[PDB]
């Protein structure tokens, strides 16, 4: 995913819709030791840059969920607070 | 709204040509931000 989006760019944003019903049970289900598949798919949304405006509607509440969970590990709360930091 | 009053009156209000430019200017800032291009101007404005 993050070479697509460096590939194509601006036309990632036709594709991004499809996906996003994947990353978003990534969220809520993910059985990785301490995360770090989720930890991946952060870096990977820094990457998507302004194609996430007509869906950051979407992923923002799963990122959001992932960094206030205290039953979530550090490395993945830190993960998620940096990403937001980039997107903003 | 956007720019301080002095940097309005010097692009927008001058004269004609530079102002319609300028007016310009913002929707191609608006529109090739969504293809990761951004814009560049050398009084450098906030991002509207």
């Amino acid at each position: 995913i993050e070479q697509i989006v460096v590939a194509l760019g601006g036309e990632f944003k036709l594709y991004l819709p499809q996906l996003i019903p994947h990353m978003l049970r990534v969220f809520m289900h993910d059985n990785s030791p301490g995360r770090i598949v989720s930890i991946k798919l952060l870096a990977a949304i820094q990457l998507f840059g302004a194609n996430l405006d007509d869906y950051l509607h979407l992923l923002l509440p799963p990122i959001v969920k992932l960094f206030d969970a205290p039953e979530a590990p550090l490395p993945s709360r830190k993960a998620a607070l940096e990403t937001v930091d980039r997107l903003t | 709204n956007v720019l301080p009053r002095d940097l309005f009156q010097k692009l927008f209000r001058q004269d004609l040509l530079v102002a319609s430019l300028f007016r310009n200017f913002l929707l191609a800032e608006r529109i090739m931000r969504s293809y990761n291009c951004t814009p560049v101007s050398s009084p450098r404005l906030p991002p509207t």
